[PDB]
């Protein structure tokens, strides 16, 4: 699929009398593949399913439901993290990605720069991050940040994010749960923390050293999807049942994802000197 | 001239290759092969049985 | 694509079947002697061309001349084993047919005419319907499995064959038949599946109804 | 614009009680491009136009 | 040289006729719409071959009325824009036109 990009124009004075002749607007495009069918499959015999108490197809489907789902968003947030990491955009009209640095160690790049970070380099990188935010044009609502529990908690404790209730709207509007000075915070544990190798049936580039990885400060456009097959489960009854006694359920979808603009994505990493 | 046209197929405005931004369409009509004559199925006897092995 | 595969498929089995039948025609043709030992056999007709090895020059030297003296040949054949005076018949290959056409004299209505310079095409030579294909055997041919009569030989230095309708039958089982999967074979293997099939069977009933022309050296 | 092409298939003999696999069929496909706009244009004055007993 | 071009005469053009039927032939084309497109000089050239017209064989043609109408099967026709001299590539144009065409006589196609 392709993703056309417009730029922008210009303004100038006109002088009675004389012709306008017209100027220029730079294009580019964004291209995002499909990977391979992705599949989740079991087999149950007949004298077990003659022997139980309760309902095993619906427990399974939605089992494998929550896996495919697992997979979809691992993948969402690699190339969220991959976006955060290009420097040129493809519209030489538009800004590129931006990573912000945490000095916080007198090694090599390591896990102990990564587990000393307290809660003031934490809201000193959020308020940063807000910042370049601000300065790249970016709309004031839908602004969110992902961190994981561990900072997440060192975070909270913190005595500068309290009583900055005030921005854009976003989702989770249900009441209060989560914001800070227009950005709203949330916990996950699918943000991509080790270096990652190429797998096949993938045709993006998802690999990565991820091992600096602290938090993912991002828009809804920073990334996108292209579904060829939404999710579909299947299930045999009428000659696999006599050919060997049993049924058979599988579940697939066909997707895929890429990088749209490298100007709504920020990162931040630990590092030492 | 006395125009300055934006192209709409340049990327960034830069360099040659005006048709970079366009796409190549499906025509609506498949080729295939020929079918040879055969003219071999008559001019010969045919038979027909209902069981057994010759 | 499921438009196409079908009649590639019916095709694929048309043209197995012709050049089945075209190969037990030659191989009738080749039997020397009938399975009753009164009635003749097969014939073969030989255009001699140097004193080369046996070669595919010969082959690549018949001029037209040399396949109307054959043919006239084939007729005189024909008449002494005492077959009917119809439904003769004489199978060529485009190379041999438009060697033959440019012979001026098989289309002379001053003789006896059945051809057209313009239209490019000869209708019949000696009383024996001429007819152009594209399914002769040209080739060797090595036993196959699943094959209970012979249709294998050294097919080289084929140029034509001059049959009957008697010459050769075939008998018939089962029909043809298309079938197709996507019950349960899709969950299984993702996909859909299609097949064709067919069963039959070819032989030699008279070997004296067909006859071989062919291109060697002494 | 793409002209797709389509290949031939084959035959072959079925042992009874085996399973039937698959065979390969051949594909390609022609392109035809888009040339630039040819234009043809003339201009006809009213002076000269008047310098005429003809239409 | 164009020599080669210029010393073409009418048997020539029959037997190339029949060579051009004989392997449309052989490529399993349908036996219909079979056409052949020859400049005025080679036309004329061939008219005056008096065997493709003759109504002894074939016939299809005419000495006194100067045309033939088919030969081998393959109808023929005259036209003034057969490509005879080499091609330059020109602007604007996204295909491949250009080429040495200084030897063509005539074209069969479909």
């Amino acid at each position: 699929a392709q993703f056309p990009i417009v730029g922008l124009s210009s303004t100038s004075y006109h002088s009675p009398g004389t012709q306008l002749t017209g100027n220029a607007i730079k294009h580019a495009e964004a291209v995002i593949n499909i990977d391979d069918k992705l599949v989740s499959n079991v087999f149950i015999a007949d004298v077990d399913e003659a022997m139980n108490h309760y309902d095993v197809r619906s427990q399974y489907s939605v089992q494998m439901g929550n896996a495919l789902a697992y997979t979809f968003d691992q993948n969402v947030a690699a190339m969220i993290a991959q976006a955060a990491r290009t420097s040129t955009n493809p519209n030489t009209d538009l800004p590129g990605g931006t990573r912000i640095k945490i000095l916080k160690s007198g090694t090599a790049n390591t896990a102990a720069a990564v587990a000393a970070v307290t809660g003031t380099d934490l809201a000193t990188a959020l308020f940063s991050a807000a910042e370049q935010m601000d300065i790249n044009n970016l709309p004031e609502e839908d602004r969110y940040c992902a961190i994981d529990p561990t900072n997440y908690y060192k975070l909270v404790q913190n005595t500068t994010v309290i009583n900055r209730d005030f921005g854009g709207r976003g989702a989770y509007a249900e009441g209060e749960v989560l914001k800070v000075a227009g950005i709203h915070i949330v916990k996950s544990n699918h943000l991509p923390k080790t270096n990652r190798s190429a797998a096949t049936g993938e045709n993006n580039t998802y690999h990565a050293n991820y091992t600096d990885n602290i938090g993912l400060v991002f828009n809804k456009q920073a990334v996108g999807t292209v579904k060829l097959m939404d999710l579909k489960m299947e299930q045999t009854g009428a000659d696999i049942h006599a050919l060997y006694q049993g049924t058979f359920m599988v579940g697939s979808m066909m997707h895929g994802s890429g990088v749209l603009r490298p100007d709504c994505a920020i990162e931040l990493y630990a590092a030492n000197s | 001239a006395n125009f300055t046209p934006s192209r709409l197929g340049l990327v960034n405005n830069t360099g040659t290759g005006v048709k970079d931004l366009f796409l190549k369409t499906f025509a609506g009509e498949v080729l295939s092969a020929f079918r040879k004559a055969t003219i071999f199925e008559d001019l010969h006897t045919v038979r027909t049985i209902s069981s057994g092995k010759s």
